[PDB]
RNA sequence: GUUAAGUCUGGUUUCCCUCCAGGGUAUCUAAGUUGA
């Protein structure tokens, strides 16, 4: 969440990442980079890019200058390079963060919520039945990479299976309707 | 009371003519009134059975067969293998639906036989390829609703929710 | 807009009952509360605004300060008044309403219990919660989406509680109506009005001379103009309850309970009720 | 520095409480923070807010101690016991309003002791609405646990 | 249908606070501590959700004769205080 | 080091003594199984203000806290909840003298003033995110040793 | 550095005397960019006596007068009858602040002494007739303003706010 | 008997959450020394 302080443009949510987790995506592209023929040179670069900024908080897609995130931390921008193409697409600015103010944004981008169990023939609460529990929000995004070692059956999988996979279930609390994830392979969205 | 006629709804272009009443009176369960089809039935535990075009009962309650409810009669030269029956319009599993039924239906349902000799193995099917739709659209709706085609621009309207509506289970062969 | 405001109560009084009385009250606050201001010029030189005839009076000369006060009393009375005279109740949606929903709780099962009640004396429910909060200080129950004044379920269930376990123990009670560890049997619908006579609001004061004072030296009567419910307006509200048990302690208690109060200030006789009607709709 | 909803609610209740003299004036300003954002909620920012500053009844001194608490911190709220717990509030939703940048000190100023300016504040505040709703009831509830909690009943 | 940044404020402005009490018995007066609010959503309110079901002879069951005489629930709390009645129109049967 | 449960024991025997009506003791109960998820979630310095609002340090209730350091007789009267209440903040203001977050000779002249009571909560929000991350299992460990001694209400 | 220049919105007509440079330079900080006038400071505590309009100092803070801020030194044959000053900028009570400040606001303001005789006497004003709105709008801004005549077309969105959001507080003796 | 003139006041104070439930159940690991 964010209270865009000087800027026009309303923006209700944005994206957060920090440069921590932008190191641990530039090792996992480094590593894989030589373990196979595989490069990834446009998304190694940008993320590159991103990572000669360190130490001042950045925004991509904007030139926000300054916000409130998670009603409680403020930051100050910086413009990248005159608008850099960011790695995702969905017209919401994606901010990099110092990982300090970056830990504490994203513990309070996390969903706390109290379950509670009633019995079946009273309508009141059980004992013991009360919980807490924690979701990752919807529109979060994870990196990982999927490896397979030279095989026929890794041809026919790479070629037929992985590109008919786009929605699966990841997690658990699959009756709550958690879980539903959309896979977007960065060879053909980068 | 209104003697009704369950005219299945399948690719196969046995379809046009088998209900003798066109309107009868000005009475049909199943509207089309610029929404696109409503009060349209759907029976579960039966397949389409597209070689010679009818529907035999199966047991599975996944195997569902959709299709209209409109007034007629078997043509006094048929129905020795229909089902026909008697419900108080509380038993049908009517989708789409727009208003209230009065009571007392009397349905006839395009039946078939057991014949035991092959086993029945029913497929999911789809109600696209509108070079199918087109015929179904000028030999079931026009011969029943004459309406359409008289005051409607909204056809293709029907087109694509006959793309979004009708689906069916048939015997595979 | 600003001019959203100055064109207000042409609005109360000509959309009448078909304005949204909790934001046309809240608006209307502004102008209250900067009426000095509102009258420098600023009447948006109209004809049926009542703004302008607050400059063709003269109320002092000595004193502009004093000649806005005044003019601000009675700017209050007449809003009171408008309020009153031009937002009358058309019952027709609460009708339907009442009839549907009652028609929702046959297909669960339930037993309804229909009662409709009507106001003997000017009423005060929600006193304390803002409607004319801003302008009057005091304030009715308000309903800001049926724009209707009503009595919460909550207060009629709270008050047919505490007389069934006046007269029936503190145990009986909580085999009705539930305790922290069983839910209650009997369920209440908010009430609303459904047919006035005339008024659906109504003016009134209210003048503490005395209260909190020490002696005659420090005595002064301050005057609270504020609204209250009209006599002769008939609430309905709903019962249902799936056990046939309740059915009776709640009967008996509803005539009993109502005659005396069901609101506000009812120990000087304002919020006096009538049981009109009752009925039961039994299930199964 | 940027100070969050507690931090401004901090200093703000601060300097209020050091120029609120007599105590009835502090317990009437706790009734007040006690229910006014319950109002703000129900009826709205600007017209509660405009209904403060009416129940302030400034058009006294009360107005210029108003503004010398902004930067003395040696001012003292002078009026009744109910017209400066209003003042105070008041006070303490200006300083909100200076500090977030929502609305500069000098047209606060101007529009509270001006009879023409107060209208173009209202347009203001309806032009500004979303930025304040936004937030400022955090800033209010802050307020309303420093009241309930440094001063007592009656 | 407001852009999101002030359609937040009116949507959450939007939301019925009713405060209760509770009462001292013999004093008939407000117990100390004994006054809260609740906030309501609207009558009339609309909710959007999906209910989904994997491949199963017990979910065509369900879905082709519970979920057809399924149109009114309770939800929520303060059921007793008349809230939390719901109708469930399905896109499926009447959009 | 785990001497945080230890500081717990201390704590909890200090409180679970000052609280001589058993109603105290539950309703501190309460607040122990509520407080430490609410700082979890809601971060310290807002649970430290809802905490210290329903706490109602008027002037003699934080006598007997202060006494409550040092004599091990000292007892807080109240309502149960306005001494549970009362009880967790003392607590919290144990742990911070303690772990020497806070001298005491400041949280003592703090405690009988109003005038340094507001800096101390000035310095309390100085040091939240210090604070937050330390107290986390000393506040579990008052919560399990709650729900352990102290009976179900 | 740069020494801006602020002057009324009268009725009356003295202004070419003493107003000399348009901008002197690249850019302003007043502007008309299709979103309204911006940057008007405010005077608050001035009286405008403008029979040859000078401004005249009062004692009430609700007498405000309201202009334009102009770029330039004006006639270079003064300094003696004109209220001088440089402000940092901050301390500058504007309407509509939408970029930044030169940090220093050096401002040469038209000055009448009061000369005690009378009792000064204010009275608000709001003006109108689009005619006497043109007739200042596009001889005096035009004297100023010359990045116009190509895309503040609609003149409209200047005509239409300068008898709403000016006023002052007359003398008129 | 007659003349004139109204004037003063313009909602306050409490209560802002209380109690209980703060995890329960199931899985707790399965399957698999050879050459000099």
């Amino acid at each position: 969440r964010i209270i865009e302080i000087d800027s026009a443009k309303p923006y209700v949510w944005v994206y957060v990442t920090t440069y921590e987790l932008l190191k641990k995506v530039k090792l996992y592209l480094d590593s894989i980079s030589q373990l196979s023929n595989a490069s990834f040179s446009n998304l190694k670069n940008k993320i590159d890019t991103i990572l000669a900024k360190e130490g001042k908080n950045i925004t991509l897609d904007s030139d926000l200058k300054s916000a409130i995130l998670n009603e409680d931390f403020y930051v100050e921008l910086e413009a990248l390079n005159n608008k850099i193409p960011s790695i995702i697409n969905a017209g919401v600015p994606l901010l990099v963060l110092e990982d300090s103010i970056g830990r504490e944004v994203i513990n309070r981008s996390l969903i706390r919520v109290r379950r509670i169990r009633i019995d079946r023939d009273k309508k009141v609460v059980e004992t013991g039945g009360l919980w807490s529990e924690e979701y990752v929000p919807m529109k979060t995004i994870f990196f990982s990479v999927l490896l397979g070692k030279e095989s026929k059956e890794s041809a026919i999988f790479a070629s037929c299976i992985l590109r008919n996979l786009r929605y699966v279930i990841l997690g658990g609390k699959e009756t709550i309707g958690k879980g539903i994830v959309e896979l977007r392979w960065v060879k053909d969205v980068i | 009371s209104t003697q009704r006629e369950y005219v299945f709804i399948p690719i196969t272009n046995s379809i046009t003519i088998d209900v003798k009443i066109t309107i009868g009176g000005s009475d049909h369960i199943t509207n089309i009134d610029e929404r696109g089809i409503h009060n349209v039935l759907v029976i579960t535990g039966y397949a389409v059975d597209e070689k010679n075009g009818r529907l035999v009962p199966t047991l599975d309650p996944c195997d569902y067969v959709k299709g209209i409810l409109v007034a007629g009669t078997p043509q006094q030269a048929q129905s020795n293998d229909f089902l026909t029956l008697k419900l108080p319009a509380n038993k049908l599993y009517l989708i789409r639906k727009k208003g209230n039924i009065s009571d007392d239906l009397k349905i006839y349902i395009p039946y078939s036989s057991p014949d035991a000799r092959n086993s029945m193995k029913t497929k999911p099917v789809s109600i696209s390829d509108d070079t199918i739709v087109n015929n179904i659209i000028k030999e079931v709706f026009d011969k029943i609703y004459n309406i359409t085609q008289k005051e409607k621009v909204k056809i293709e309207k029907v087109k694509e929710d006959i793309k979004e509506l009708f689906s069916y289970y048939a015997l595979e062969q | 807009a600003i001019d959203f405001l100055v064109n207000i109560l042409e609005l109360i009084k000509e959309k009448q009952c078909n304005i949204n009385l909790f934001s046309a009250i809240s608006l209307t606050s502004i102008v209250y509360n900067n009426f000095g201001e509102f009258l420098s010029n600023n009447q948006s030189y109209s004809t049926n605004n009542p703004l302008l005839k607050y400059h063709i009076i003269i109320l002092n000369d000595k004193n502009k300060t004093k000649d806005v006060e005044e003019k601000r009393n009675i700017f209050k009375r007449e809003v009171a008044e408008l309020i009153s005279r031009n937002f009358k109740l058309d019952g027709e949606k609460v009708r339907n309403y009442f009839d549907s929903l009652k028609e929702v709780l046959k297909s669960l099962k339930y037993t309804i219990v229909d009662v409709e009640i009507t106001t003997r004396t000017r009423a005060l429910i929600g006193v304390s919660t803002s409607l004319g909060k801003l302008i009057f200080g005091s304030g009715i129950s308000f309903d800001p989406y049926m724009n209707l004044p009503y009595i919460p379920a909550s207060e009629i269930k709270g008050i047919v509680r505490s007389y069934i376990e006046g007269k029936l123990g503190e145990q009986e009670a909580e085999e009705i109506f539930g305790n922290e560890e069983r839910e209650g049997n009997v369920n209440f619908t908010d009430a609303y009005p459904t047919r006035s006579k005339d008024f659906l609001f109504v003016p009134d004061v209210i003048t503490p001379h005395y209260n909190g004072k020490k002696s005659e030296a420090d005595a002064e009567p301050r005057p609270v103009i504020h609204l209250t419910i009209a006599p002769k307006v008939t609430f309905r509200f709903l019962i249902y309850y799936k056990r046939e048990d309740v059915g009776k302690p709640i009967c008996d208690s509803m005539p009993i309970i109502l005659i005396r109060g069901l609101g506000a200030r009812s120990s000087v006789g304002y919020s006096l009720f009538e049981l009109r009607k009752i009925e039961v709709i039994k299930a199964a | 520095l940027y100070e969050e909803d507690y931090k401004l609610a901090l200093e703000a209740f601060k300097k209020v409480f050091n120029a609120l003299t007599h105590y009835g004036a502090k317990q009437a300003f706790r009734s007040r923070a006690r229910d006014l954002v319950e109002e703000i909620y129900n009826s709205g920012f600007i017209p509660t807010f405009f209904y403060i500053i009416s129940k302030a009844e400034l058009n006294s001194d009360s107005l210029d101690s108003l503004i010398s608490l902004f930067s003395s911190d040696n001012a003292i709220l002078r009026g009744s016991d109910e017209n400066v717990s209003y003042s105070a509030y008041l006070f303490i939703i200006l300083y909100y309003l200076i500090k977030r940048g929502i609305i500069e000190q000098k047209f606060l100023i101007q529009a509270l002791r001006c009879e023409k300016t107060r209208l173009d504040l209202i347009d203001k505040l309806y032009n500004l609405a979303p930025i304040i709703s936004a937030k400022i009831r955090t800033y209010l509830l802050a307020i309303k646990r420093l009241s309930e909690a440094l001063i007592e009943a009656r």
